[PDB]
RNA sequence: GAAUGCCGGCAUGAGUAACGAUAAAGAGGGUGAGAAUCCCUCUCGCCGUAAGCCCAAGGGUUCCUACGCAAUGGUCGUCAG
RNA sequence: CGAUGUCGGCUCGUCGCAUCCUGGGGCUGAAGAAGGUCCCAAGGGUUGGGCUGUUCGCCCAUUAAAGCGGCACGCGAGCUGGGUUCAGAACGUCGUGAGACAGUUCGGUCUCUAUCCGCCACGGGCGCAGGAGGCUUGAGGGGGGCUCUUCCUAGUACGAGAGGACCGGAAGGGACGCACCUCUGGUUUCCCAGCUGUCCCUCCAGGGGCAUAAGCUGGGUAGCCAUGUGCGGAAGGGAUAACCGCUGAAAGCAUCUAAGCGGGAAGCCCGCCCCAAGAUGAGGCCUCCCGGCAGCCGGUAAGGACCCGGGAAGACCACCCGGUGGAUGGGCCGGGGGUGUAAGCGCCGCGAGGCGUUGAGCCGACCGGUCCCAAUCGUCCGAGGUCU
């Protein structure tokens, strides 16, 4: 459950460290992103140096959250934080790492670089 | 008629026999059938449960773990086809049924919370001595 | 056009390829058809069913009448499904399979005289910021001179539920006879012991 | 709010129509099987003390 | 809505309401037989044969139980030495209610007797 | 493009149901120029005619 | 017949709002024509730098007792300033 | 002018169409995709935010689109009171001055009770020529009406290429709506446990009150809920709008039209859901009832009402279930569920405590069982059927 105002931390290292989610990218009006929608944010922390720097406009997917996800099978899981991975245009991690574990709802959306990326997919 | 027995009725056809007691505190590796792409495998989840939901066949548990630095839940049905099976790997004792609180715990502190549970642990050899 | 009438005994998940699918369990059968509508005798096509077995000693003598001259022992309930004349006397769950879809009639729970916000959805007024007296109320009903009054329709508190309520396109997740049980996917008007009616779905 | 206030004299006629609604039912009563007193029923009879033909009150 | 919930409110906030069954129950438990208004009566049954049924018991444990709201050490030598024997072979409906005929000129509450059955 | 609304500040009920204020905004150019002056709206839209007059004699003198 | 006229009487709103701190009541016994409301007993709650006690100002018999309940008491009243 | 409250916001909408999107179409300087322009079309939809009191406007991020207007530039006996329109104070400016400014600045009391119409709900009365218990027909009315992306067709038609379809299929979403509580997640006022201070019971142990109208904390069933689950927009049939035609004269040719016929929209009429015979035009079907003097009196029939135990029904009323030939409520019993190993005793420790007995004890609503308690006993209404 991602909305506008959310901070999310970035599971990346592109450099950006904290992002602000100002739209969910789902149509004229969704209220909420969850793991594997895309979001445009604002960056409001990274570390020097980086290829993102603290203002940028930028584009994220999901992968993390603490609201816990449903799934078809009847389980659910859930984590201790917000995080996305910032994507390109193309949907492609503009990172090279993804770091902690990621949500297997990743797959299915068509984020297989970074869900092969990831140290786990849970 | 009775309802109750009516949806026990239904339910029992769904019911699984096969798995091991455990309590909230407890460590437990949980088998799950998970797919990826065109097949099926299984991936192994082991943390502590913080969670028993109970309401018979539509019991639930809730296991804990940190996973590369990140805390995360799994909930799972108690009695869903999808587990393969559960291994008891550790038995805690708490003295509470709800373990939300070590959320916010270290470590260290969740160790000295959760108290390795003699008593059940002696019980557990004492059974594995097959006749 | 198939029906029966039924109880909604209650709520729960079973398993199917490895999916969790919510259920209603409903008791449905079985129904003893006790007089039939005709064209040539009642202008339409229909059939009077019953449900659930009576007491006599709380059936009076008109209904018993009733009863009576079908071949039929005293039921709780009667009631029509139109344009269906199952060829029995009797209709059980065994008229609906497994993967058939079924709109499900039940009166639905009552919530007594309801506010405009839990009725309606009505946005109701702000909690704070010199919000006075109003955080539940509707705001205006209206314009000014003209009309000069309040439109027909006007949404505005009053009771709520307890009505009849149909959800359409059901899937039937199972029948299980020798129980006279019937499993809908997903929820059904009303409360546990509510009385309900299923039918052939009027989608396609 | 602005003090709402009746525009007209209520009439004779409206006034009394409202009462339409207002008369009294009697009390409902039975007698008592043992004294033969009107009582209402299901409660204990005041006049001798038994309900359900056995002695309950002293009077 | 109040679906399917158990308990009347008589009322009293949590602990007045609570205090009104055990100080009833005390002066029930004492005289054998009490007045009240059909609602308290009707209430008040539940919560004294629970106590009475604890008093068959008889062993220290229901002892104190009982003493959480009864209180009075007298009064539950009352109930487990006296009151609880004649139960002994009664299981349950250890209390009964009566209404009265006549109301309350004051506020015209009805009122009925609660007892102790034989 | 003409735009009008209502004047802002004093005036007293004439300037809260009275749209006296003016603004002219030059679509190619894209200069924009208001008024709100007098309390007459075509008062306030001779001043804006009169102003952006002078904007495009700015501009084009810039040229 | 009118002066938002003057005085008095009686209506409408209406058996409606309200009955004036959310500190809280319950039972048994007595008195009495009449008792949720008066007396007594037990239980429960509230105050306790007071919601207890003493003094001054002001009030002016409200003090005590006996006999009473038309009116005063926002209900009742056998009780009472 | 013996008062028609004045901007903006909020809430709730409704209407118009000179249509922003979606649907249909003509022309195109329309290859395709994408546009431009006009015609039909008001069914539904028409985002979140930064700035400013702002309407307006600019900007950020999106979107199928971010339409324009009416309703006292809708809506203050519905809310707000930031802006304007009081009394204070200050700046700039004007005036010798008191003071003044469509100049600015900080501050500044918005009134519990609805009589009538209107509207949302719910009853009481009488009517529907005999009286009753059920089940219905649907005149009429309301609700609903949105849309995107991806894949297949097919990298085919078109195209130098870059690009890239019509038609027809399939999958998945956004917001909205109805219902529901299995799952997820809330609340759960005393369901359980832990804790402090104090007073008390009874000294220890064990408990009780108070600290809130739960003292605090950790949890928490049912019920009520959304953030959670299911389902809905249709399909299809009919008549049309613009538009496209077939046949075809007046007018030897020609013309969609003058006689005829066809195709053709998210729109209209049906279809779906809900209300509905006070539809006084009061409908239909099944069953039950049969003495005194177009009236009146009494006692009854079919049946109903009262009274009582109650209910996911409910403000009262109504509705529904049950009333001893009964499981309706309370108790009790079993299960579920919550809490999480009670008291007592024993053992270890100087002690705080620990361990065992023990998943113990306590235990609201849930699912049932059990006549133990209470629905005792009863009472009153209620046909005798208008005429051709
Ligand atoms: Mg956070
Ligand atoms: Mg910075
Ligand atoms: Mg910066
Ligand atoms: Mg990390
Ligand atoms: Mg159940
Ligand atoms: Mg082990
Ligand atoms: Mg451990
Ligand atoms: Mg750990
Ligand atoms: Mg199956
Ligand atoms: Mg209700
Ligand atoms: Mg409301
Ligand atoms: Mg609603
Ligand atoms: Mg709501
Ligand atoms: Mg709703
Ligand atoms: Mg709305
Ligand atoms: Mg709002
Ligand atoms: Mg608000
Ligand atoms: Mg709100
Ligand atoms: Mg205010
Ligand atoms: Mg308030
Ligand atoms: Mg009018
Ligand atoms: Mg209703
Ligand atoms: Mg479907
Ligand atoms: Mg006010
Ligand atoms: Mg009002
Ligand atoms: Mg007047
Ligand atoms: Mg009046
Ligand atoms: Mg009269
Ligand atoms: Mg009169
Ligand atoms: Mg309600
Ligand atoms: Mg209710
Ligand atoms: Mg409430
Ligand atoms: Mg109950
Ligand atoms: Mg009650
Ligand atoms: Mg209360
Ligand atoms: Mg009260
Ligand atoms: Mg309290
Ligand atoms: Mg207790
Ligand atoms: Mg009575
Ligand atoms: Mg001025
Ligand atoms: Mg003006
Ligand atoms: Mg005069
Ligand atoms: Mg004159
Ligand atoms: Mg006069
Ligand atoms: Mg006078
Ligand atoms: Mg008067
Ligand atoms: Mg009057
Ligand atoms: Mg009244
Ligand atoms: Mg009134
Ligand atoms: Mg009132
Ligand atoms: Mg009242
Ligand atoms: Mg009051
Ligand atoms: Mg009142
Ligand atoms: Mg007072
Ligand atoms: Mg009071
Ligand atoms: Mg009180
Ligand atoms: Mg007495
Ligand atoms: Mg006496
Ligand atoms: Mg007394
Ligand atoms: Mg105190
Ligand atoms: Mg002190
Ligand atoms: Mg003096
Ligand atoms: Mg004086
Ligand atoms: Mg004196
Ligand atoms: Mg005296
Ligand atoms: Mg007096
Ligand atoms: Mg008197
Ligand atoms: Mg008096
Ligand atoms: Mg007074
Ligand atoms: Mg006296
Ligand atoms: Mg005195
Ligand atoms: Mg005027
Ligand atoms: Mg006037
Ligand atoms: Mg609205
Ligand atoms: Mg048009
Ligand atoms: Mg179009
Ligand atoms: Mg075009
Ligand atoms: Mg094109
Ligand atoms: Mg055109
Ligand atoms: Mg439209
Ligand atoms: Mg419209
Ligand atoms: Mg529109
Ligand atoms: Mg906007
Ligand atoms: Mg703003
Ligand atoms: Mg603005
Ligand atoms: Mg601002
Ligand atoms: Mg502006
Ligand atoms: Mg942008
Ligand atoms: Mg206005
Ligand atoms: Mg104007
Ligand atoms: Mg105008
Ligand atoms: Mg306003
Ligand atoms: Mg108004
Ligand atoms: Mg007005
Ligand atoms: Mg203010
Ligand atoms: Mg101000
Ligand atoms: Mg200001
Ligand atoms: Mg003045
Ligand atoms: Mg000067
Ligand atoms: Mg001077
Ligand atoms: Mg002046
Ligand atoms: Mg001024
Ligand atoms: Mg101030
Ligand atoms: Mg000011
Ligand atoms: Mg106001
Ligand atoms: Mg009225
Ligand atoms: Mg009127
Ligand atoms: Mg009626
Ligand atoms: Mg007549
Ligand atoms: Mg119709
Ligand atoms: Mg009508
Ligand atoms: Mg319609
Ligand atoms: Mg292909
Ligand atoms: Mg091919
Ligand atoms: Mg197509
Ligand atoms: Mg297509
Ligand atoms: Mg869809
Ligand atoms: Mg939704
Ligand atoms: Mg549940
Ligand atoms: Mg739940
Ligand atoms: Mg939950
Ligand atoms: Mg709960
Ligand atoms: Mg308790
Ligand atoms: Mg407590
Ligand atoms: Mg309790
Ligand atoms: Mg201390
Ligand atoms: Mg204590
Ligand atoms: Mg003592
Ligand atoms: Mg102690
Ligand atoms: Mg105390
Ligand atoms: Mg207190
Ligand atoms: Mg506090
Ligand atoms: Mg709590
Ligand atoms: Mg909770
Ligand atoms: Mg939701
Ligand atoms: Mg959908
Ligand atoms: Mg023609
Ligand atoms: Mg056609
Ligand atoms: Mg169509
Ligand atoms: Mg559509
Ligand atoms: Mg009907
Ligand atoms: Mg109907
Ligand atoms: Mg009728
Ligand atoms: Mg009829
Ligand atoms: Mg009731
Ligand atoms: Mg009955
Ligand atoms: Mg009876
Ligand atoms: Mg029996
Ligand atoms: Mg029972
Ligand atoms: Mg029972
Ligand atoms: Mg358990
Ligand atoms: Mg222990
Ligand atoms: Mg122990
Ligand atoms: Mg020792
Ligand atoms: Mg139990
Ligand atoms: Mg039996
Ligand atoms: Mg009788
Ligand atoms: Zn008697």
């Amino acid at each position: 459950m991602i909305q506008p105002q959310t901070y999310l931390e970035v599971a990346d290292n592109t450099g950006a460290r904290k992002i602000m989610c100002i739209r969910v990218l789902k149509g004229s009006n969704a209220k909420y992103a969850t793991v594997g929608d895309v979001i445009v944010a604002s960056v409001k922390e990274a570390i020097p140096r980086g290829a993102v720097k603290e203002g940028d406009v930028v584009k994220a997917v999901v992968v993390r959250t603490k609201k816990e996800i449903k799934r078809p099978d009847g389980s659910a899981i859930r984590f201790d934080d917000n995080a996305a991975v910032i994507i390109n245009n193309q949907l492609e991690p503009r990172g090279t790492r993804v770091f902690g574990p990621v949500a297997r709802e990743l797959r299915e959306k068509g984020f297989m670089k970074i869900v092969s990326l990831a140290p786990e997919v849970l | 008629m009775n309802r109750g027995a009516l949806i026990k009725l239904v339910e029992s056809r769904y019911v699984r026999t096969d798995l091991p007691e455990f309590r909230p505190g407890d460590t437990v590796r949980v088998s799950y059938k998970v797919k990826e792409g065109n097949r099926t495998r299984i991936q192994d989840f082991e943390g502590i449960v913080i969670r028993i939901r109970r309401n018979g066949f539509n019991t639930t548990f809730t296991v804990r773990k940190v996973s590369y630095g990140v805390g995360v839940e799994r909930i799972f049905p108690l009695h869903s086809p999808l587990i393969q099976k559960i291994d008891i790997v550790q038995r805690g004792r708490a003295r509470r049924a709800k373990l939300y609180f070590i959320r916010n715990l270290s470590d260290r502190e969740i160790r000295r919370k959760l108290r390795a549970d003699r008593k059940r642990i002696d019980q557990d050899r004492a059974a594995e001595r097959a006749a | 056009m198939k029906g029966i009438l039924g109880v909604k005994v209650g709520m729960t998940r079973i398993f199917r390829d490895d999916r969790a699918v919510p259920v209603t369990v409903i008791l449905a059968g079985p129904c003893p058809v006790v007089q039939r509508r005709t064209p040539e005798k009642d202008g339409y096509t229909a059939v009077q069913l019953g449900f659930l077995p009576q007491n006599p000693k709380r059936v009076n003598r008109p209904l018993k009448g009733h009863f009576a001259k079908a071949g039929v022992e005293p039921v709780r309930i009667l009631r029509e499904i139109r344009d269906f004349n199952p060829e029995g006397d009797t209709v059980t769950v065994e008229i609906f399979k497994p993967g058939e879809r079924v709109d499900v009639t039940g009166t639905s729970k009552g919530r007594g005289f309801a506010g405009v916000m839990k009725r309606w959805n009505f946005a109701g007024g702000p909690d704070s910021h010199g919000a006075h007296k109003i955080h539940r109320h509707p705001g205006s009903i209206g314009n000014r001179k003209t009309p000069g009054r309040v439109y027909k329709g006007k949404k505005m508190a009053g009771h709520y539920g307890a009505e009849r309520v149909t959800v359409m396109n059901l899937e039937v997740v199972d029948v299980i006879p020798e129980e006279n049980l019937l499993l809908v996917k997903g929820a059904v008007p009303g409360p546990n012991g509510g009385l309900v009616i299923v039918r052939e779905t009027k989608k396609a | 709010a602005k003090h709402p206030v009746p525009k007209k004299k209520t009439s004779k006629a409206r006034r009394d129509a409202r009462r339409s609604h207002h008369a009294l039912t009697p009390p409902t009563l039975v007698p008592c099987p043992e004294c033969k007193a009107m009582k209402p029923p299901h409660t204990v009879c005041p006049e001798c003390g038994y309900y359900a033909g056995r002695k309950v009150l002293e009077v | 809505m109040r679906h399917l919930k158990s308990g009347r409110k008589l009322n009293r906030h949590s602990s007045h309401r609570l205090a009104l069954y055990r100080n009833q129950a005390k002066s029930l438990l004492t005289h054998g037989r009490i007045t009240t208004t059909v609602p308290k009566a009707k209430e008040l049954r539940g919560f004294v044969d629970h106590l009475i049924h604890l008093a068959k018991r008889g062993d220290l444990h229901a002892r104190r139980l009982v003493l959480r709201d009864l209180q009075d050490v007298k009064l539950v030598r009352k109930l487990f030495d006296e009151i609880a024997p004649r139960y002994r072979d009664r299981q349950g409906g250890y209390t009964r209610v009566l209404k009265l005929a006549e109301r309350r000129r004051g506020d015209g509450a009805p009122l009925a007797l609660v007892e102790l059955v034989e | 493009r003409i735009d009008v609304y209502r004047t802002s500040g004093a005036g007293g009920q004439h300037v809260n149901r009275t749209e006296s204020a003016v603004r002219i905004t030059h679509i190619p150019t894209g200069i924009v120029t208001q008024c709100q002056n007098d309390r007459s709206q075509h008062k306030n839209k001779d001043q804006a005619m009169k102003q952006m007059k002078a904007k495009l004699y700015e501009v084009e003198m810039q040229k």
